[PDB]
Parts: structure tokens; C-alpha cells; sequence
């Protein structure tokens, strides 16, 4: 994953 | 590394003690809401191919750690910055004050601001932290790196953080408390002594990904030194 939830 | 050193004896110290094992488990005996951390990443984005990594810490500050190593925090007033540099200078200036030496790099951390808050959720929303000296040093992401299984984020208070990707767990771990914060799939918070989940024991949820947290202050440890 490139960026959080 | 003084502060991960004492966190990697923590978790060698409750995993040796097979907390998942107990023929009478009382997780919750092991809590203490008293220990709820004051500061965690609740939002984080990977530009490190161009920039670097930017991410939000609760009290709505961001940060970036960009790709040479100077690490720039924007405070949540919107205004007032610490900068620090690779060979450890810190700085503190304000935005407003227009410093020629780092407007393209606050131009980058804004456009991070922006991604963050028009598009990611912010973790641990339901959670009020602990309060502590607001009146006190902002910590800044020292190193993070990535596993195939989650992103380890280590911050200049000692803290570490671990977001698991698959299910979004997290756990939250403070040295200076010897306390561990798990956030479940259910959004759900529990904070615990470390010291008192080797008496009383927990499920094998948080008990595995204290091990893996074992790992990655190893990790953490051995990529410092």
C-alpha cells in the first residue's frame, strides 16, 4: 500500500 | 536506540513469557487507559519514489521525512515548523515568516497536507490521548520501513508504531511506559502494561503480533547501529 486507510 | 533497546527487552521480556499460554487468561486485568499514548501516525503517505513519506500524527500536525533525510513538522496551528536536518540541527520557524531557505520543501509538505486530509481516514479517531506537557517537544519520524505485512513507523519519543495492511490492526508501543496500544479490526483500543500482560496473559491475536513487533525492533536496532 503507497498511502493509509 | 537507548529507548528501542528497552522497548526490544519489553517485548523479549513478554513474549518469553508465553502470554497466550496461561490457563487462565485475564487480558483485560493487564489494561491500564492510564498509559493511552499522547502521540501515534493517524494518516501516512509513501511519495518516497520523488519526496519522501508524509504523514499526520493525531494532534493534526504533519510531518515529512523526505528523501535526504531532513525531516520537516508543521504543528497543528498551521503555522509554526521544526526542521531538522540530517546531521541532527533542529530548527523552529514559522511558515508566515516566508524562509527563503525552505519554501519549495513547505510547498511540498502542504501538498502532502492536502492528500492526507481530503482522502484518508485518521486512525485512532475515537481516542482521546493522553495529556502530556502540549507544552512539550512535537516528536518527528526517525525511520520507518515497510514489510510485506505492514509499514513500521519509529518516532524521535521512542515510540514505535506498527499498522498491520491486511486486517488494519496497529499496535502502539511506548518504552518510556512499557505499555503497548493494540487497535483492533473493530476500530476498538485497549492500551496495556506489558509488565502485567506476563501475568495475566492474552489472547493469541495480540500475543502474534507482539512477537512480529519483537522482529521489528530488531530490525529498527540492527539498521541504526
Amino acid at each position: 500500500p503507497l498511502h493509509s486507510t | 536506540a537507548a529507548h528501542l533497546s528497552d522497548m526490544l527487552q519489553q517485548l523479549h521480556s513478554v513474549n518469553a513469557s508465553k502470554p497466550s499460554e496461561r490457563g487462565l487468561v485475564r487480558q483485560e486485568e493487564a489494561e491500564d487507559p492510564a498509559c493511552i499514548p499522547i502521540f501515534w501516525v493517524s494518516k501516512w503517505v509513501d511519495y518516497s519514489d520523488k519526496y519522501g513519506l508524509g504523514y499526520q500524527l493525531c494532534d493534526n500536525s504533519v510531518g515529512v521525512l523526505f528523501n535526504d533525510s531532513t525531516r520537516l513538522i508543521l504543528y497543528n496551528d498551521g503555522d509554526s515548523l521544526q526542521y531538522i536536518e540530517r546531521d541532527g540541527t533542529e530548527s523552529y520557524l514559522t511558515v508566515s515568516s516566508h524562509p527563503n531557505s525552505l519554501m519549495k520543501k513547505i510547498t511540498l509538505l502542504k501538498y502532502f497536507r492536502n492528500y492526507m486530509s481530503e482522502h484518508l481516514l485518521k486512525a485512532g479517531a475515537n481516542i482521546t490521548p493522553r495529556e502530556g506537557d502540549e507544552l512539550a517537544r512535537l516528536p518527528y519520524l526517525r525511520t520507518w520501513f515497510r514489510t510485506r505485512s505492514a509499514i513500521i513507523l519509529h518516532l524521535s519519543n521512542g515510540s514505535v508504531q506498527i499498522n498491520f495492511f491486511q486486517d488494519h490492526t496497529k499496535l502502539i508501543l511506548c518504552p518510556l511506559m512499557a505499555a503497548v496500544t493494540y487497535i483492533d479490526e473493530k476500530r476498538d483500543f485497549r492500551t496495556y502494561r506489558l509488565s502485567l500482560l506476563e501475568e495475566y496473559g492474552c489472547c493469541k491475536e495480540l500475543a502474534s503480533r507482539l512477537r512480529y513487533a519483537r522482529t521489528m525492533v530488531d530490525k529498527l536496532l540492527s539498521s541504526r547501529s
